[PDB]
């Protein structure tokens, strides 16, 4: 599929669910009209999404990490954190493959 | 209090876990607030809050994965609040 990295410093958010992460319009990205090997584009997109998988797997390892001076909740795809009570966190990702 | 935000199953395994730990952490926070009020405060959504003066400082939160709820007062004196944490 395809992935997208996005961070948003909002005010705050509770443990709720709504029209949050990318909708059916998953990750609007360059059409890439310039002539290039389409198979190579698919290949590099797969490499990119695997990189996103790896970086998210590494970032997920924070609950068992040093839990001091930075308390933070973490769930699947959501790592919303409160370093200061002004900014927000939880860089997210999606899979732009489930849309015919 | 009806399994807040995770009353229904079949969504995700982590959902029920975070629900349970959040409920129990809020319970413990209210318990702490109880003894604080009986001595002589307020709370929030992630965790509780306790003032120290009468005006900002001394924020305390909970470890959503284990005990020993952490806390951090914006300021100085490091490696000393850890004793308070342990106590």
């Amino acid at each position: 599929g395809s992935a997208y990295i996005k961070v948003s410093i909002q005010k705050q958010a509770p443990d709720i669910g709504d029209l949050g992460t990318v909708n059916l319009f998953k990750r609007p990205l360059p059409k890439s009209k310039p002539g290039s090997p389409h198979w190579q584009t698919k290949l590099e997109a797969a490499q990119n999404v695997l990189l996103c998988k790896e970086i998210f797997a590494q970032l997920s390892r924070e609950a068992v990490q040093i839990k001091s001076q930075i308390p933070h909740i973490v769930v699947k795809n959501q790592i919303i954190s409160q370093p200061f009570p002004s900014l927000q966190l939880s860089i997210s990702l999606c899979h732009s493959s489930d849309d015919k | 209090l009806v399994e807040r935000a995770m009353k229904i199953d079949h969504l995700s395994i982590e959902k029920l876990l975070i629900d349970s730990v959040h409920a129990r952490a809020h319970q413990r926070l209210q318990e702490l607030k109880a003894i604080l009020r009986s001595f002589n405060i307020e709370t929030a959504l992630p965790a509780l809050i306790v003032p120290i003066l009468e005006p900002e400082c001394l924020h305390i939160f909970v470890d959503l994965h284990s005990g020993m709820f952490q806390l951090m007062l914006y300021g100085l004196d490091p490696a000393t609040l850890e004793d308070m944490e342990k106590s």
